[PDB]
């Protein structure tokens, strides 16, 4: 078995890498917008 | 591996993105009240 790989979990394996990026981007955007 | 974790991921993501938006105005109002 391959630990922390597609067979272990999240067999799609091509969505979380961009999900983390987009959630980080939206968090940065809201943090910038809420500064004033 | 499938939608089993994706459902809770979507739920928590929607919850947090709604909460930040609905609480930014509350934080701004609290700051304005504390610094009238």
């Amino acid at each position: 078995p391959s630990a922390f790989l597609e067979p272990f979990s999240a067999s799609v394996w091509v969505m979380m890498f961009v999900m983390l990026l987009i959630v980080s981007a939206i968090a940065v955007f809201v943090f910038e917008y809420f500064s004033p | 591996t499938f939608e089993n974790m994706a459902g809770v991921f979507m739920l928590v993501a929607g919850g947090i993105v709604a909460g930040i938006f609905l609480i930014f105005i509350e934080i701004a109002y609290k700051r304005h009240k504390d610094a009238r």
